[PDB]
RNA sequence: GCCAGGAGGUUGGCUUAGAAGCAGCCAUCCUUUAAAGAGUGCGUAAUAGCUCACUGGUCGAGUGGCGCCGCGCCGAAAAUGA
């Protein structure tokens, strides 16, 4: 769910970086893409 | 060229039905657990059925070769303590009655089985298995 | 994978072949048209040249089909998923 | 158009040939049902009305 | 690309337990291909083009011809279980010429255990000749062929000879359209000889019909043949009645039958009505014209509300007789879900005051009925008891004093259902000697029900189906998927001989053209039985919107 | 981070078509053990299995986290040229 106001880590896989100036959430899965939106 | 297997599973008294591991791992075998119904539930005499392991071979030529084993410790407490079939809720609701006593030759049956290979040891244990069936031990 | 000229010419299903030249400080290196090596003094050229390869054809998608740089092929469920 | 009675056969076709004759019933009846045509084929246990209610031949064999 | 011969051979025992057993071997893979190596004759062959318009027996150019050999014993060691000079020949080391080689693999062959995977390649004239020849070296005639199942004019078993000088038995198969000849059969015969001219019988509806011009399809003209022959098949003209796939004897063929259960099964079922209905017995012989030319499917007109009802195996089976239904029938249809068998009922005990104050234009005419009803578990029925305490209300208010609920449970209050489930018990009444005709107590019966039903709980039935699911496990995962999606469980499971077998409940509302759906959910590896059960109600939600009136 | 252990009564009692740490209800053992929980997520038709948790092997110095406060980052689209 990429692009939302609220981003976070659901599980233990699913970590957040810095890119660009925008904060990120990373994870293995895709399916938890998640983008400062 | 099927060299070994001495697969095991788990088939209680009186279940010749021989599908997955039985398809794939003994039926790519040609492993008679017909053998298993005829000399095993004939082994079992002791009162007619019970849950018990099984070990059969292919011996690179095409050979069958077999061990038997032991029946469960949720069934020691059911056919004992009056517990027809399941207490429902171990913690709330007790049904059957076993103390201190019976429960001694119960797990004496059942010694090579369990964990301490021994019988000074899992008799508390076998008496604390029964509140996960939650059977109330009576202070003895 | 075919090797043929310097250059690493590879048909991955699409309607073409793919010409990759060697540049500077890197050859390629074919040990068969199946698995493809590459030959460079740099760890930018390593990572990168081999991404624009695996780019040349992507991996996987649901099934099993592709490029990858050595990893797991993750699949998607088949006859299933279309309604 | 009726039937020849007793117990049909015929959900919705037959092509049942349109005969002809009333009764005091059915403000019509006219144009009968056969019991042969191209559906129907009487009744099953019709020793009686074979030239009629279907039947070929109540053959016992036994 | 991607040619083959290993994978083929594994992939047949491994999806049915086929043992091939091989005859020859490629030149190359894919565009690798020139001609053919063969493990009979042991003969390089190899043509020379895609149109191949040259053909030669030139030497192996090596690489392959040393596997033939390891490759090629397993013939001759295969012959070592059918045959009988090969099991010492094979122990020998001497050859086996090529006389016994086609007697053997001949032999497993027609035996049924045995597979000269001879292949090639179509467009580019390459693996053709060598295929006919194969064919020839492999397949039989009616004379390998066993005793072809047939009955006797009682009904004990029968053997058909080829008997081209004694009985005269015959059968036919496809009907073909031809303005030319006009109706025509191809038929396989059996047994007898039939003349250009000659007379036949029906043997089912006996009618001694007249064969005329023997004629096989000879690739692009017609052979006409004087005579037809014992086990030789063709098209033979007129037969102007003559069906599919039914017996025909000749004139002599004492009028015996043939068997073939032959038998298809429909799976897909859809509902019809077209344009302003006006196009519905014209689609009726159109139908006429469907089921007669080729069976397949199905008319089956509807139990209970209006519209008929097409099924039929197969999906763009029913589609594509939609493609040629606005083609050569011209009709605006619009085939969709069918309907759904509803019936209804209630949930709950009440007494209702069937209180009927009326003295009318005369001959009194009222019923003061103290009813009581309840209801029955899921698919129970109908009961009741007189109730009566003491004789409160008579006897001809018993013939049919019910019947006012029984003509009520016709078309329950709501959306109107026959109202299964119930289980009445009265309890009281009153009534005059003359204000109570047959009549007026029964119709108060009727009053008791409705305003029962009304005060008594609302609940439709939705008809609910108990199926099998034939399917080999892997897509079981799939399909319990897709089954426990369709509002609906399962309950029942076992293994059978080459699969697994699911006995399933599912809720027909949500299980309409499922043999589609379980297609693609496991690649299409069996089906099911339409097994009817009973019903359930739509979860109040689901009933909701379906209350519509 | 890196090696390895990652166990037994058991397939916990119930539900439940099957619920076996693992869709839910209650759970609230004890035993061999350096340590392996009646389980952290993932995986199943239930199963299998990946992994973790946990202790020791390497390694050899700092680490894991809980609040407060100063400034920002996102949150944050409009009509002629900023």
């Amino acid at each position: 769910m990429k692009v939302r106001a609220s981003v976070k880590r659901i599980c233990d896989k699913c970590k957040v970086i810095r890119r660009h100036g925008r904060v990120y959430v990373i994870c293995e899965n895709p399916k938890h893409k998640q983008r400062q939106g | 060229k099927k060299v070994v297997a001495v697969v095991k599973l788990q088939l209680p008294a009186g279940k010749a039905t021989p599908a997955p591991p039985v398809g794939p791992a003994l039926g790519q075998h040609g492993a008679n657990i017909m053998e298993f119904v005829k000399a095993f539930n004939a082994a079992t005499a002791n009162m007619g059925d019970a849950i018990v392991p099984v070990e059969i071979t292919i011996y690179a030529d095409r050979s069958f070769t077999f061990v038997t084993k032991t029946p469960p410790a949720s069934y020691l407490i059911r056919k004992a303590a009056g517990l027809e079939k399941g207490a429902h809720k171990p913690g709330r609701e007790k049904v059957g009655r076993i103390t201190w006593e019976q429960v001694l030759e119960i797990a004496k049956q059942k010694m090579p089985d369990l964990n301490t290979t021994d019988l000074e040891a899992a008799a508390r244990m076998i008496a604390g298995s029964a509140r996960s069936m939650g059977v109330e031990v009576v202070g003895a | 994978a075919r090797l043929v000229g310097r250059a690493l010419e590879l048909t991955v299903g699409f309607s073409h072949p793919v010409v990759v030249e060697p540049p500077e400080g890197i050859t390629f290196e074919v040990p068969e048209p199946t698995r493809v090596r590459v030959s460079g003094i740099d760890k930018q050229k390593v990572g990168q040249v081999a991404a624009n390869i695996r780019a040349i054809r992507k991996p996987s998608a649901y099934h099993e089909k592709g490029i990858y740089y050595a990893g797991e092929p993750v699949r998607l469920k088949p006859g299933k998923a279309g309604a | 158009a009726y039937i020849p009675g007793e117990g049909h056969n015929l959900q919705e076709h037959s092509v049942v040939l349109i005969r002809g004759g009333r009764v005091k019933d059915l403000p019509g009846v006219r144009y009968h049902i056969v019991r042969g045509v191209y559906d129907a084929a009487g009744v099953k246990d019709r020793k009686k009305s074979r030239s009629k209610y279907g039947t070929k031949k109540p053959k016992e064999a036994a | 690309t991607g040619a083959d011969l290993w994978l083929v051979i594994r992939t047949m025992q491994e999806r049915l337990g086929a043992r091939p057993v091989v005859m020859q071997l490629p030149i190359g893979r894919e565009d690798t291909f020139s001609g053919i190596i063969d493990v009979l004759r042991m003969k390089a062959y190899t043509y020379g083009n895609d149109l191949g318009t040259d053909i030669r027996e030139i030497p192996i150019p090596e690489e392959y011809l040393d596997q033939a050999r390891e490759y090629h014993e397993k013939l001759v060691e295969v012959a070592a279980d059918f045959d009988e000079n090969i099991m010492l020949k094979y122990l020998e080391g001497e050859e086996p010429t090529e006389e016994e080689l086609v007697a053997a693999i001949r032999k497993g062959t027609i035996d049924l255990k045995i597979t000269p995977v001879f292949l090639g390649s179509a467009l580019k004239n390459k693996g053709v000749q060598l295929l006919l020849d194969a064919v020839v070296d492999y397949l039989p005639s009616p004379l390998d062929i066993p005793p072809i199942k047939g009955t006797t004019p009682e009904g004990e078993v029968v053997e058909i000879h080829p008997d081209p000088n004694g009985p005269l038995a015959a059968l036919a198969f496809k009907i073909m359209a031809d303005p030319y000849v006009g109706r025509l059969t191809f038929i396989r015969v059996y047994s007898g000889t039939l003349t250009s001219g000659s007379y036949v019988y029906n043997t089912t509806k006996g009618r001694k019909e007249r064969v005329a011009r023997l004629l096989r399809m000879h690739a692009n003209h017609r052979e006409e043949v004087e005579e037809l022959k014992a086990g030789d098949l063709g098209a033979v003209v007129g037969l102007k009645e003559t069906i599919t796939g039914d017996t025909l004897v000749g004139e002599d063929a004492p009028r015996v039958i043939l068997e073939s259960i032959e038998v298809p099964e429909p799976v897909i079922d859809v509902a019809i009505e077209p344009k302003t209905k006006a196009d519905q017995e014209k689609l009726s012989q159109a139908l006429a014209r469907l089921a007669e030319e080729d069976p397949t499917f199905r008319v089956s007109t509807h139990p209970e509300t209006g519209q008929t009802i097409i099924s039929g195996m197969g999906e763009l089976h029913l589609e594509i007789i939609v493609d040629r239904l606005k083609r050569e029938f011209k009709v605006d249809a619009n085939v969709g879900k069918p309907q759904v068998a509803y019936r209804e009922t209630i949930t709950k005990p009440v007494d209702v005051e069937g209180k009927f104050i009326r003295q009318t234009g005369g001959r009194g005419q009222y019923g003061h009925v103290k009813i009581k009803v309840e209801p029955l578990p899921r698919g129970s029925g109908f009961e009741f008891v007189n109730a009566i305490v003491g004789g409160v209300i008579p006897k001809e208010y018993i013939p049919a004093v019910q019947k006012g609920i029984e003509e009520a449970m016709q078309s329950g209050p709501l959306i109107g259902f026959p109202v299964v489930d119930i289980k009445v018990t009265l309890y009281d009444g009153s009534y005059h000697e003359v204000d109570s005709s047959e009549m007026a107590f029964k119709i108060a019966g009727s009053m008791a029900i409705k305003e029962a039903v009304q005060k008594g709980d609302p609940v439709i039935l939705e008809p609910i189906m108990r199926v099998e699911v034939t399917t080999p496990e892997e897509y079981m995962g799939d399909v319990i998927g897709d089954l426990n999606a369709r509002r609906g469980q399962i309950l029942g499971m076992e293994p059978r001989g080459n699969a697994q077998v699911i006995r399933a409940f599912v809720p027909l509302a949500e299980m309409f053209g499922y043999a589609t759906d379980l297609r693609s959910k496991t690649q299409g590896r069996g089906s099911f039985v339409m097994f009817f059960d009973h019903y359930q109600e739509v979860p109040k939600q689901v009933q909701e919107k379906l209350i519509k009136g």
